[PDB]
């Protein structure tokens, strides 16, 4: 069936939610290596 | 003509010699070669495709 | 040309008759074209109704098995025929020769509405209107 | 058609007119019965054309392919029977 | 009286005519050697094939094929003597097909055939066949399912006549009777045949009473190349489809071609990419609906070696 | 002349027949014409 | 249709008829070289 | 401040690390170098290519196929630069398939594709693409298909990110939004990848939040052998497949083959029978239902006698 | 199943028994009960066996075809890059 | 064994007793198979009628769409389940839901009487008898 | 938001682009090669397969 | 043994699931062991 329009608006912000988080991860990944330089230095 | 039971066993020989050449055929034709092939070959080689 | 076409814009917009012969003959030729419409209709009407007609000297088979391979063949035919767009009014008859031994014609005709094309379900289906025997 | 149904018409004015309407006065000065009649030969002709592209077209192919699928193997085969030829005519 | 069958037979021999072969082979040149009819095939096709002798002929094969029509796998062995042949061939799904000639005289040869078809019913057929090679003629008789079970003759019978008119010219007849089943009546059929063959091209045409034709022509281009073409018409509707093809003979490869009147072209390439492998290439073209079928096979002969010495019985009935 | 032609070569109900004769007709001169020997050898 | 026994006896004999006419002209065949030499030396 | 980013940078270059490439090429050794995939076809195929300079490259190419979802026909001419590249394909039906990728920077790529279908209705579509090639990472972003037409974001988008972590180690993340309609919600889904890589050996992963998830190996088997594995698995029903193949270099030829969980065997034959001729045999054998897809196919070109002297123009952006 | 029943086959004789029933006779020694067990048996058997024999076929054209596939190109590529080796060499 | 068989058979000729013992131990066997049979069949018959209960319980699909898809879908099940002989119950489950789904059954049945297998249409006859409810 | 009349010219481009596209795409590639080639093939030459 | 094993290997849902890792299992294990270069090369 079709959607309602506030079941519509929790969809999309839901998804943008999701992606946020994704390109904080990708923010992660960009600093990671830094913290495995930590990790061979840590011994 | 011909008895209907005549031609009940006269059928019945041609189902029996049906499956006596269905079966029995390419045994023969191996019994053959394998008799009379010169040499003989050995009976692992006899039906090997290659070896 | 565009000294002409300023004098022809211009005695258009200022000179009611220059407008007038030219609506005269422009109303002219939308009668003809009007006309012309219609009588290839008709025409084309004639033809569908003579392919029914044309089914009915031909006859149709009696015996259930003739009727089923008449059917089938009738079938293959419409749709050998539905692809190609000449033979729109060809389909639609052998669709008309197997829905008329069909049966139950409704039936068929509710699987022709999804599996015949609409150009010929538009000749077929005037041809049931102009046969109207068909059950 | 009769005169005072054509006289409903009976003003007009240059600046009355819209862009698209004076644009779309450009078609009305070609005859309407002329237009279509060439109109249907142009639609005929196109067809025709293009027919004769897709033959023409379909034609080269069948060329092509012929020559490819028959020469391709010929080529092979009759260039390897060379080299025979001539590794035999050096003994 | 023998005296007149002496002076016949003597004014026979001077007249120095020669056997003009089996009816089915007036064509051979053109339907099998040049045309590519019988060698097309689709898919996959392998032939492991093992001699073991050469005098008597005795050899076993397995061909393995995945392809339209084509049985997945099926094992064939044949045994061969200048006096008798006898060959089997079973698919997987137990399709059984065998052939038993043998020489009751040098000039005089039966024909027996059977195939044998398991719990699936698909029709099962005997076939027997008489042939008789004169000097000058050839006479031939076929009797396919015959039977008398119902209490009269049925079955399929074929007899078959060719004659040397000439050192060149081959003309022959055909006859056959047929009555699948004693309720209904016996239908015959006669088709005319004949041939010119000369040293560089043969000409040979078969015309059945039904108005079907069947012509074809073959010619020697060299020692290496050779051309045919054939002609078929059919009066069921009117019909006729005309093949024209050509060999060409490298000496590691054969590569056949051929185009007809329907627009197909297809062409077959042997090789022999080593001593005991060949390859075959076939690919068939439909020019009006632009699909092509490929076939792609290999046959592998092993038993070479022992064999050497030996050599080919003679005249095997094949 | 065409009109004459086309309609046996083209649009008959013999139109397979004459096609595949005259398919012949040209591949039995083409060969015995010896062209072929100068083209395919 | 099924057909009627008379009907089946006219066919037999026609199709016998015809394969005897057949064996006619394969005698003749089987003759016909001789007559065939007669008109080399004919001229 | 620059002083930082001075600093940031510095500290950064100081770990030796190196673009680990395209998300999509974090498998190319597997999916693309040993498995047949990319390979395989049916039917008949030939490629005319024409080279008609190397620097720019530029070059024609006709193909004539007929096969499964083969196009008769396919017209393609292709131009490259160092800073550019353009190609065009068209087929006989009148679908074109386009590309064009600019290097504003030798850091930053657009990458745009078009395909153009006539008057029969297939969706045409349009892929923008923006690649960014860091000195240790990569970044990317596509657009198909994107429209503000109805008053708000329609179309695909992706995002792509590929982070080398190590001189071996590589891992990224991948972002998919999709909004087909206004009318209905958005879509969107993350994939996480990875990649180990070595001079002898490279595994990598993908596994989709769905739950899909798909790994292959890599290892160099000698100078001219090498072979690997690869595994899918889906959880959309259970479903998962296994595929191991090889890849041997000879010097005239490169054969593949590859089996899998599943029970299909196939295998890909490019041999250089002459210099400008390649040929390809590809042979794909379903053992469930003993079916076999054959391709035989061949490529020509015909420019190389003028281009001889000059030189492919470098890092093209194909 | 009544004695009286049963005792309508009062009389029998030896000479009476025609050939088939004598050889039916035979049929009739062993007991219907175990004779109908070991039948079912002998079914159930001969399918397992049936099915063995196909499995055992099919697998072995699977390898056959696979040898042949994957080993009939490669030797022909592994034979041809030998020869250039070979001929290498002599250089 | 010879010797054994002569006294068996001269015992069986000229002992009425002992054909009796024999006979007796016969004709049991001959009741337990009949037995044996008929508690098959009334076996078999439930798990007819159990089908028919069962799709009651599955229900049908209401909606034109529902019934056109859910109807093909079965005769593409009932088509699947035809070709494995272990199925003709559950391929004549699916062409008795397609069968109680199509708006003319009495058609339809034609269609499966010539399109299928008899071993399935036994038990797919004995469901539509089972099924009263079946028009 | 976007007025109806706009969204119509909008996609008006959008076919209007589409057709450009498909008819002088592929003219463009070679006109760019045809000029920028070193050396300049001939016409004829320009789109033969292999003459 | 084979009771426990045969039904999580050929009948059950994930059977094709398990029978994909198996066979990579061992493909990987064939590589890395050196013996595909004893066997392959
Ligand atoms: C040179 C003669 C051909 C020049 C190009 C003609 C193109 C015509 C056409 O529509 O072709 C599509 C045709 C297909 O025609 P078709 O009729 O099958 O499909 C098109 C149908 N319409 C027009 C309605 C959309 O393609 C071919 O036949 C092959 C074209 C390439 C031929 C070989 C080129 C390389 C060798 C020289
Ligand atoms: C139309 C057919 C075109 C075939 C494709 C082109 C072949 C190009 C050959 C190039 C080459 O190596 O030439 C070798 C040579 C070139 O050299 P040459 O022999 O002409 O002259 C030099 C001779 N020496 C070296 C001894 C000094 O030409 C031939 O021998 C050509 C023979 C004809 C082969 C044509 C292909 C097969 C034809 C089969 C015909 C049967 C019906 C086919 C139906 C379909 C075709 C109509
Ligand atoms: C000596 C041993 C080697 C030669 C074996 C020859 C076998 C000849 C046929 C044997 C019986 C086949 C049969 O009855 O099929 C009927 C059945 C049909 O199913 P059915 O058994 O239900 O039907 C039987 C029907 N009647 C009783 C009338 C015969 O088919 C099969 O069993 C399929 C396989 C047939 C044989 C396949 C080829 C031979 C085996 C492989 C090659 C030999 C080994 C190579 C290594
Ligand atoms: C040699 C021995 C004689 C034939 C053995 C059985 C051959 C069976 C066969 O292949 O077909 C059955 C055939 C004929 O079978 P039929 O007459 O029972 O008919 C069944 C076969 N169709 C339906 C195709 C006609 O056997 C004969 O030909 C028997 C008569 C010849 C006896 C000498
Ligand atoms: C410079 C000349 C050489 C390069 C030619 C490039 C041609 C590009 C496409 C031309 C237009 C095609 C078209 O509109 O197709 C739509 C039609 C579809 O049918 P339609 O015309 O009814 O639909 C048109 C739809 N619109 C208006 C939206 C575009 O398709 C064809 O006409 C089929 C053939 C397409 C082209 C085939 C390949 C090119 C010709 C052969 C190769 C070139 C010669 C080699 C020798
Ligand atoms: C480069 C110029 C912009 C695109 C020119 C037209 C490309 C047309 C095309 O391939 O698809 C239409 C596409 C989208 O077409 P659309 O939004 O009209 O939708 C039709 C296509 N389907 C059904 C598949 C969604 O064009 C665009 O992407 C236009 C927006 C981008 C403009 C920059
Ligand atoms: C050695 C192991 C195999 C020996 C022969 C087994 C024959 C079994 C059988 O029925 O095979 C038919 C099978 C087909 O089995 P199928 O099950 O597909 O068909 C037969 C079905 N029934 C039994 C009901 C009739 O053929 C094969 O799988 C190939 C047989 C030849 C294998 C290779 C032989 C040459 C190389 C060694
Ligand atoms: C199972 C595979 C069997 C392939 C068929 C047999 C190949 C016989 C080769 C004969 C030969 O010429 O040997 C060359 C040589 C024989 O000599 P050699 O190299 O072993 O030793 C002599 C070396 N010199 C000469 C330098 C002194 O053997 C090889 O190199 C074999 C390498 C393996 C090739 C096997 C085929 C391809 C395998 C692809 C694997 C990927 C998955 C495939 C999946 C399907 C198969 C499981
Ligand atoms: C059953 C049907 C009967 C017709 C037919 O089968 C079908 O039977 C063949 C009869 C043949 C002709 C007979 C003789 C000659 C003389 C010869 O002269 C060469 C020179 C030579 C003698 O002078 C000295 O070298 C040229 C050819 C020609 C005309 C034949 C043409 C083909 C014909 C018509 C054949 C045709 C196919
Ligand atoms: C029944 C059908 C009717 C049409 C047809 O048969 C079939 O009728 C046949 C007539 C044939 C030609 C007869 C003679 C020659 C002369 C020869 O040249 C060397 C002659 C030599 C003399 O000294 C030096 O000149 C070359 C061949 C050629 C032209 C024949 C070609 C094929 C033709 C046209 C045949 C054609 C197909
Ligand atoms: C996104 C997912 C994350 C996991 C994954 O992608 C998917 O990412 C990779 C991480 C890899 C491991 C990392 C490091 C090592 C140490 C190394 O040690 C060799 C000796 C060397 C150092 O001492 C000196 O020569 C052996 C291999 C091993 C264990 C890897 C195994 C494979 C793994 C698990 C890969 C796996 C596919
Ligand atoms: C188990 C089943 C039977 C066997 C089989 O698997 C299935 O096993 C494979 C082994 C293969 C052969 C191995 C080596 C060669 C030598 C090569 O090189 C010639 C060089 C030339 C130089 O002058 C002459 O020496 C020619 C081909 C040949 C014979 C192969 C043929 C295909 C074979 C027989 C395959 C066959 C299908
Ligand atoms: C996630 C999945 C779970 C199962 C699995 O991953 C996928 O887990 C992995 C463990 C791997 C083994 C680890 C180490 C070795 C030792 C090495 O020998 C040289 C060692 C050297 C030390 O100095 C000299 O001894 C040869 C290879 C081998 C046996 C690996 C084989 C593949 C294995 C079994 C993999 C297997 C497929």
């Amino acid at each position: 069936p079709q959607p309602s329009p506030e079941e519509l608006r929790a969809a999309e912000a839901e998804a943008a939610s999701t992606i946020q988080r994704a390109i904080a991860t990708a923010a992660v990944l960009y600093l990671a290596p830094f913290i495995v330089d930590a990790v061979y230095k840590m011994f | 003509l011909g008895a209907d039971s005549k031609q009940e066993r006269i059928s019945k020989l041609i189902e029996i010699s049906r499956v006596v050449i269905h079966y029995g055929y390419l045994p023969m034709i191996l019994y053959l070669g394998y008799t009379r092939s010169e040499p003989k070959p050995s009976i692992i080689r006899l039906l090997s495709p290659l070896s | 040309v565009l000294a002409y076409a300023a004098y022809f814009d211009y005695q258009r917009r200022h000179n009611a008759e220059f407008r007038r012969q030219l609506r005269r003959n422009e109303r002219r030729q939308a009668r003809a074209e009007k006309d012309l419409a219609e009588a290839s209709a008709k025409a084309q009407r004639q033809r569908i109704k003579q392919a029914v007609d044309e089914a009915k000297e031909e006859g149709f088979p009696t015996s259930a098995e003739d009727k089923e391979a008449f059917f089938l063949e009738q079938v293959q035919a419409g749709e050998m025929m539905s692809a190609d767009p000449s033979k729109h009014l060809e389909a639609a008859l052998c669709f008309y020769k197997a829905l008329k031994v069909y049966p139950t014609p409704g039936d068929l005709i509710n699987i022709y509405d999804k599996t015949v094309s609409k150009p010929i379900l538009d000749i077929l289906a005037e041809m049931i209107a102009y046969d109207s025997s068909l059950r | 058609d009769t005169d005072s149904e054509i006289s409903t018409e009976s003003n007009f004015d240059p600046s009355e007119e819209t862009l698209a309407d004076r644009l779309h006065a450009l078609r009305d000065m070609v005859p309407p019965a002329y237009r279509g009649w060439i109109y249907h030969k142009y639609e005929q002709t196109t067809s025709a054309v293009r027919k004769a592209l897709s033959f023409a077209g379909r034609a080269a192919w069948t060329v092509s392919v012929t020559a490819l699928l028959v020469g391709v193997p010929f080529s092979l085969a009759y260039g390897e029977d060379q080299q025979y030829a001539a590794m035999e005519q050096e003994q | 009286l023998s005296d007149l069958y002496d002076a016949f037979q003597e004014r026979r021999q001077k007249l120095g005519l020669s056997n003009p072969g089996l009816v089915e082979n007036i064509a051979k040149e053109v339907q099998r050697d040049v045309l590519t009819t019988n060698l097309m095939f689709s898919g996959l096709r392998a032939d492991l094939t093992k001699a073991f002798s050469l005098n008597p002929l005795f050899q076993v094969s397995h061909q393995f094929a995945m392809g339209e029509r084509l049985s997945p796998y099926t094992f064939a062995a044949l045994y061969g003597t200048s006096k008798m042949f006898a060959q089997g061939n079973i698919d997987d799904q137990g399709n059984l097909s065998t052939t038993f000639n043998y020489r009751w005289t040098p000039s005089f040869t039966t024909k027996t055939r059977f195939q044998i078809t398991p719990g699936a019913t698909g029709q099962d057929m005997a076939q027997f066949e008489h042939e008789y090679s004169g000097a000058d003629f050839t006479a031939t008789i076929k009797a396919l399912n015959p039977s008398f079970l119902e209490g009269g003759l049925t079955g399929i019978f074929v007899g078959q006549y060719l004659q040397s008119i000439t050192p060149k010219l081959s003309l022959g007849l055909e006859a056959v009777w047929q009555r699948a089943g004693l309720t209904q009546g016996p239908d015959t059929a006669i088709s005319y045949v004949g041939r010119y063959k000369t040293e560089n091209w043969i000409a040979s045409a078969q015309l059945q009473a039904q108005g079907a034709l069947n012509a074809s022509y073959w010619q020697r281009l060299g020692e290496k190349v050779q051309a045919g073409v054939d002609m078929t018409l059919s009066v069921n509707t009117k019909e006729g489809i005309t093949t024209f093809g050509a060999k060409y003979d490298f000496r590691m490869s054969t590569f056949r071609a051929q185009i007809d009147t329907k627009g197909k072209l297809s062409c077959v390439l042997e090789k022999r990419v080593a001593a005991p492998v060949m390859m075959t290439f076939a690919a068939d073209v439909d020019h009006f609906t632009q699909q092509a079928k490929v076939g792609v096979g290999i046959s592998i002969e092993a038993g070479g070696e022992e064999l050497q010495d030996q050599q080919p019985a003679p005249n095997i009935p094949f | 002349p065409i009109t004459g032609a086309y309609n046996a070569l083209f649009v008959s109900e013999n139109a397979s027949i004459v096609r595949s004769v005259v398919a012949f007709g040209l591949a039995v001169t083409f060969l015995a014409s010896g062209w072929a020997e100068a083209i395919l050898s």
